[PDB]
């Protein structure tokens, strides 16, 4: 998965 | 509520201990009481806030993908009737992930974003929103879930205006919200092409505003920045 | 209960989901629902069981500990009152805690232990009678901490003398009884000296049979005497 | 902490 914050 | 009873500052109080003891879910419980007491949050509060939820929404989502993936394979050409258990299962863990959302979106609702005024706690916020609303998305499959997508693109994009306007390319509310929405256009709206755009603009903007920084500053912005950078290597 | 309706079979399926998953309060729950179903467990099912709780319990153990280290700095000398909230936060942590074990022993005394006849079902289960007490002693301060403790060591006595008899050296429950016996001389019963010479003669015992073994019980067998050989280190 | 299954 991407990365989010 | 459950929480009704306890101080506003013991509920803060404690909400720093289940960090420090990793009890997410006790955290937002804790922080859905801050909430309920009707103040307004402080910056520190906030981050307290999603922090917590958080840690018990990306939970859920990790169980709900593991459900999905057996649930998938399931249905695949050769496999053994194992019955109705796999479904339900997952369908248990989805209404529980929804119910979280949904617990977010409305302390969002009623009322933080309406009395949220400063761009750090007003986009902050439309962030939150958008991240919630995308979480449902992830699992949706129904009537709504056009309705559902739009709700999380327009949060980000109030947020983004906001944030475009009154703060600096590198305020990293401003970075993790297009980390965000761009992930949002990656994996949520089938739009690769507008979240690579995003990424490296911002990516870009943020660079050359890194000179107006003290030290802490600068280490707070390319942690994102990096984000991004990570992002862009994965999707080109 | 809340899983009266759902097969017995259909729990088993949801608690090995649940495990892939990581979701160990859920897996408790469905091993619970079929505990509760009032056939006896089969070896698969006593592990899914001991799993579940082992996780959840571990947990609950982990923020107690670090809970009760920010209540113990709090009373220091020269430390600013901060309110009663660590020490409430810390109860409630505590009293969940007690609650699961006091569910598990209620499965145990309703009524798994009583119909196990086999050696592998009835050590297994004293065992486990056994930890939970340990884990209540962990916590306990009060009149009745000489009992918890007592019934800790009981239980764990009576699977002792059974594996004694009916079990070689090298079985892997035997092996982690002792394992979990020789931790509770150290860390509860204040008898060190009982610890080392619990594991080093478990240890030994277990070498001396290894060469009966196949490969693959080998292998069970010398992770379990490699816990008993970490712990010697630690305590030597 | 010491090691127990
Ligand atoms: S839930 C708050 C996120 C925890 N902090 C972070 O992940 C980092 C350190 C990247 O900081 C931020 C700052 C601002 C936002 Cl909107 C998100 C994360
Ligand atoms: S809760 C069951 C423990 C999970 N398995 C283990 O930790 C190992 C692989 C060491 O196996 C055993 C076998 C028998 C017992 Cl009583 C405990 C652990
Ligand atoms: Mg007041
Ligand atoms: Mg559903
Ligand atoms: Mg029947
Ligand atoms: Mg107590």
């Amino acid at each position: 998965f991407p990365a989010t914050v | 509520g459950a929480m009704g009873s306890m101080e506003r500052a013991s509920l803060i109080q404690k909400a720093k201990l289940a960090e420090q003891a990793e009890r997410y879910e006790d955290m937002a419980a804790f922080m859905k009481g801050a909430v309920e007491k009707g103040e307004e949050l402080s910056n520190e509060e906030r981050n307290l806030l999603c922090v917590a939820y958080k840690n018990v929404v990306g939970g859920q989502r990790a169980a709900w993908r593991v459900l999905s993936s057996i649930e998938q394979k399931s249905n695949e050409e050769g496999s053994e009737e194992k019955g109705p258990e796999v479904r339900e299962y997952r369908e248990k863990v989805e209404t529980e992930l929804q119910g979280v959302c949904d617990t977010v979106l409305g302390l969002l609702d009623s009322h933080l974003i309406k009395e949220a005024g400063d761009a750090e706690s007003r986009v902050f916020y439309l962030k939150m929103k958008g991240d919630y609303y995308r979480y449902l998305a992830e699992v949706a499959t129904g009537d709504d879930k056009k309705r559902i997508i739009d709700s999380a693109r327009s949060a980000y994009q109030e947020a983004m205006d906001i944030s475009k306007k009154e703060m600096p390319p590198t305020n990293p509310i401003r970075l993790g919200l297009a980390l965000n929405f761009s992930v949002f256009h990656y994996e949520i709206a089938n739009s690769p092409e507008e979240a690579i755009s995003l990424a490296k603009t911002t990516f870009d903007e943020a660079m050359a505003d890194l000179h107006t920084l003290s030290e802490d500053s600068y280490k707070d912005s390319t942690l994102i920045m990096q984000l991004l950078r990570d992002n862009l290597t994965l999707w080109t």
